[PDB]
């Protein structure tokens, strides 16, 4: 399966199969490093931090929004029904009344807001469990940061935790390069790969990974001549089936 | 009407290449506000009528507080993907394909692209900076300056975190990078590749052999260039353009001169003026308009926060797209249908 | 400036303020203004940590309507910054002023201000035929972390508004739809939190289970 995703990224799977002790390594110690840097920073989580603390702030400050008179007498009805009659009482129980329900419905409103916000973070996240977790994709920083592999989910309290794994290139190395190669009066061009040189001799390989081969008939594809490529490179294309002969 | 045949195909001999623009909102402006100074301006009895409310304007400045941060993210999220500052080389060859127009122009103090220096003029701010003194809001009085309003009755804009110079410096290090190493910088590190020969990737990225590319190397070099001059041309002439970005300004402008505005409102009281009142009453009949037009005025300021919270999140909602649009057609080849312009990627 | 015509004592303005007045003595014409103007921001590190703070007025060009002068005085387009030293290397922005200028609390110790670093310089060795190919590669594994679902909530307007107080209820069965109008868009929130969870995790409807045996060719999990 990991093969076949490396087949995905566009790297041929022999590549993982002469490497699997490695890969595995690598991916194990990688697990490993996530929960040290998980426990070591502290503002890992904020997110979901930050969703239960606007939550617990916003039901104090409609609790600590009672103490407003709103132009009352004062902000405590039992202090203006123990010394007005009904009639005065009516117009100081009339101001609360309108002006709690105005708290009310800023906190819906703002409760309102903050669940569209909710709703979008959490349409991002099915949308990427599917796309990166139920699959693998091919749109650029969707699923982490280089190219996809796969994806692991991990339950959060009020959220979801990603663990991306991505294929990084590394250890590049210079060569000379050629858009096409003149053998016998033609232009051949590789079918999958880059034309690369190491100083004297020329190769197909592999655009993600370095894995030089001889320029063979079977590497390549014929198209015209040699006199509308620019930069086109005279070398040998070696033809397996004459030797045979 | 497709001439439709149940062995008839119809294949293209030739192709255009197409360049077109797409305009995304990233960041509104960022505003904080004074109630004391917009409800209660220079009044000490207002002012101590209002410590009775005093919670309402921490929680509307806690909301704007909100919303001026979340916008130097979106333009954080947006420009700074790569935080790696590459360089476009000194000798411009890339096998015909010319960049002029869209590379940087070291012969500008803003060291902008004509595009860009094209943008930025066609966009107009609603102001030339972010310091109005006092001295001069005093001295221009006869002007009537709409800003000096806003100001003295409690209302600021405060200046975005990056400014425009270091906005075109992340625009000018995804070009280079772009131009120079293809989609790889958006994956790791910069790999290096002739751009004839990226293009020849990208060809075969939309299913033509990389062939057809050589062979036509200078046609699509000329077609490439032709395009990027009519969008310039396309640009400076068309005046709506850049309407979703002026709509924006002018929609926040609009906002707090409507703020200014309703100050005029008696909201039930005997007159607007606080200074009127307090002329011709004694506290207790004082403390009545007075209040009537404090609850008024608190209002006005809780609309204003609400359309503004509402306002930032379609503003979130574009930036966000225009984050993903960066990294799924700048930093990399698209096989979305009309994700990145139309026609394929 | 105004000349004000023989039957007028008082100028307003579009907010019905007096911005122009008639001397009753001298019968010249006076602006007024008010005399506070500006916004003030205030830049500090942790209490824990210290006392020094740093004031940014943003309408003043000190290159004064300030509350104190001291020794650093720093213009910038985001206004007068004063308690702050100004640096001329560029570090990564720990608190933004605006305008590109940051500030930190560093080393005797100080708030300094700079200007932010985007990132390092670097120049990609681009040429017309030369391609740079990896050997090697790195298995890299990264955090991605998503709210779902925030807390549901259920508000009881009589007891929020009246509680426990009989001629409050009364008085409050004189709005009653605005209440059920509240209740209403919460139930709405709520039912939506728990939507959002099942649609996030309960993508597959078939519980599968890891098998006892967990050799996964060297791969751990
Ligand atoms: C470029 O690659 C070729 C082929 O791999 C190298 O040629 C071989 O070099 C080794 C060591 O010198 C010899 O043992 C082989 O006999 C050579 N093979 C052939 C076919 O010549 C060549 O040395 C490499 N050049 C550089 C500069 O690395
Ligand atoms: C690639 O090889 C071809 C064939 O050997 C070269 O073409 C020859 O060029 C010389 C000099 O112009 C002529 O005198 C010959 O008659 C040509 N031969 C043929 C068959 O056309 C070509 O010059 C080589 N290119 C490079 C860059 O070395
Ligand atoms: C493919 O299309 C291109 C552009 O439409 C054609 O190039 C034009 O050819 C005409 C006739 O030779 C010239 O007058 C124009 O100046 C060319 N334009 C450019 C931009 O080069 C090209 O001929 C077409 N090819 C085929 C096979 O139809
Ligand atoms: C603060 O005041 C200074 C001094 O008036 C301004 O500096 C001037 O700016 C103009 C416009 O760029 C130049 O033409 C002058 O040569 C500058 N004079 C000096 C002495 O530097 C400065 O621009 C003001 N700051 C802001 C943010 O407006
Ligand atoms: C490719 O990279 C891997 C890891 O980055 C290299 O493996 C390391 O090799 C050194 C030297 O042999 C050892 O000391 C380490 O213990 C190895 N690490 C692991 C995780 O195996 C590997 O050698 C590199 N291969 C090439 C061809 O450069
Ligand atoms: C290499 C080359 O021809 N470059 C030109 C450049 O000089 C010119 O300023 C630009 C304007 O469109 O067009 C391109
Ligand atoms: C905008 C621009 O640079 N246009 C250039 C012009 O300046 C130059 O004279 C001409 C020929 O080189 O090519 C084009
Ligand atoms: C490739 O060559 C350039 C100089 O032309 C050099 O700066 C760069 O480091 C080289 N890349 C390598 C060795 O990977
Ligand atoms: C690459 O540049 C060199 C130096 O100008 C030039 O001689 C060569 O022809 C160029 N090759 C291509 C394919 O453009
Ligand atoms: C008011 O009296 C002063 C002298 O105290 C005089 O200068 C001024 O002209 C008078 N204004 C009138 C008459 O309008």
């Amino acid at each position: 399966q990991m093969a076949y995703r490396f087949n995905g990224i566009g790297v041929t799977q022999n590549v993982l199969y002469e490497n699997q002790k490695l890969i595995a390594n690598q991916f194990n110690s990688a697990i490993g490093k996530i929960q040290d840097s998980l426990s070591s920073t502290p503002s890992a989580l904020g997110k979901l931090q930050d969703v239960v603390n606007q939550n617990a702030q916003a039901l104090n400050t409609l609790v600590k929004q009672l103490s407003s008179n709103f132009g009352a007498i004062s902000s405590v009805l039992n202090d203006i029904l123990s010394r007005l009659d009904p009639p005065e009482a009516e117009v100081q129980i009339d101001r609360l009344i309108t002006g709690r329900l105005q708290s009310l419905q800023t906190y819906v409103t703002q409760q309102l807001i903050r669940a569209a916000e909710i709703r979008a973070s959490a349409n991002l996240a099915a949308t990427k469990m599917s796309e990166c977790v139920l699959g693998q994709s091919k749109r650029v920083d969707f699923c982490g940061k280089g190219y996809h592999l796969m994806s692991f989910p991990q339950s959060a309290p009020h959220g979801v935790v990603f663990l991306h794994v991505t294929y990084v290139p590394a250890q590049e190395k210079n060569f000379t390069t050629a858009p096409a190669i003149c053998h016998d009066g033609k232009a051949h061009f590789p079918r999958e790969g880059v034309f690369v040189s190491n100083g004297t001799h020329w190769f197909v390989t592999q655009r993600n990974f370095y894995e030089p081969q001889i320029i063979t008939t079977d590497n390549t594809f014929v198209s015209g001549n040699c006199d509308v490529v620019i930069g086109i490179v005279n070398n040998t294309v070696y033809d397996p089936l004459q030797p045979e002969l | 009407s497709v001439a439709y045949s149940n062995n008839s195909i119809a294949i293209p001999t030739n192709f255009t290449i197409s360049v077109t623009t797409e305009i995304l909102p990233v960041s509104m402006t960022k505003t904080s506000v004074d109630c004391t100074m917009y409800i209660c301006g220079d009044s000490t009895e207002c002012s101590n009528l209002l410590l009775q409310y005093g919670s309402f304007c921490t929680q509307l400045n806690r909301a704007l507080t909100g919303i001026a941060v979340e916008q130097d993210k979106n333009t954080q999220e947006v420009f700074a993907q790569v935080k790696q500052i590459y360089k476009t080389p000194p000798i411009k060859d890339f096998g015909g394909f010319n960049f002029s127009q869209i590379l940087p122009d070291p012969s500008k103090p803003s060291k902008r692209s004509p595009i860009e220096d094209l943008l930025f003029n066609k966009v107009t701010l609603a102001d030339a900076g972010f310091i109005k003194q006092y001295g001069d809001c005093l001295g221009d009085i006869a002007a009537r300056d709409l800003i000096c309003a806003q100001k003295f009755n409690g209302l600021t804009v405060l200046p975005p975190l990056l400014t425009d110079e270091m906005i075109a410096q992340y625009t000018s290090a995804l070009l280079a990078g772009t131009i120079t190493s293809g989609w790889t910088f958006g994956a790791g590190p910069a790999l290096q590749i002739p751009f004839p020969m990226q293009m020849a990737y990208r060809f075969n990225g939309i299913g033509v052999t990389q062939n057809v590319l050589y062979e036509n190397q200078k046609l699509i070099a000329n077609q490439f260039n032709s395009a990027i001059g009519k969008i310039q041309d396309s640009l400076s002439s068309t005046p709506s353009a850049l309407g979703k970005l002026q709509d924006v300004v002018n929609q926040n402008a609009q906002a707090l001169n409507t703020l200014v505005k309703q100050l005029s409102s008696n909201f039930g009281a005997i007159s607007s003026v606080l200074n009127d009142i307090l002329s011709r009453l004694d506290p207790p009949e004082a403390e009545v308009q007075i209040d009537r037009l404090i609850t008024g005025r608190l209002q006005s300021l809780q609309t204003y926060v609400t359309q503004q919270l509402i306002r930032a999140a379609e503003i979130r909602a574009s930036a966000n797209l225009a984050a993903t649009k960066m990294s799924e057609c700048v930093l990399g080849q698209s096989k979305r249908v009309d994700f990145c312009g139309k026609g394929y990627h | 400036n105004k000349k004000f015509l023989p039957f007028q004592q008082f100028g307003r303005d579009i907010a019905d303020t007096t911005d122009a007045v008639r001397d009753p003595q001298t019968l010249e014409i006076l602006d007024i203004t008010p005399c506070s103007f500006g916004g003030v921001s205030v830049i500090t590190p942790g209490t824990n940590t210290s006392n020094q703070v740093a004031v940014l007025y943003q309408d003043v060009n000190c290159t004064w309507r300030v509350y104190s002068t001291g020794s650093n005085v720093f213009q910038t387009r985001a206004g007068c910054l004063i308690g702050a030293e100004h640096v001329n290397n560029s570090y990564e922005c720990d608190i933004p002023i605006g305008a590109g200028i940051c500030a930190s609390y560093q080393t005797s110790q100080s708030i300094i201000a700079y200007t932010m670093s985007l990132g390092a310089e670097n120049s990609v060795a681009y040429s017309n035929n030369s391609i740079a190919i990896p050997t090697n590669f790195t298995i890299s594994v990264t955090t991605e972390i998503l709210p779902v679902s925030m807390t549901k909530t259920s508000v009881d307007c009589t007891m929020y508004i009246c509680g426990d107080s009989t001629e409050c209820s009364n008085l409050l069965l004189q709005y009653g739809s605005f209440c059920t109008q509240l209740n209403r868009a919460l139930t709405g929130i709520a039912v939506e939190q728990d939507k959002n969870t099942q649609e996030v995790f309960a993508q597959v409807k078939q519980i599968y289970k890891t098998p006892p045996i967990k050799d996964f060719g060297g791969f751990n999990f």
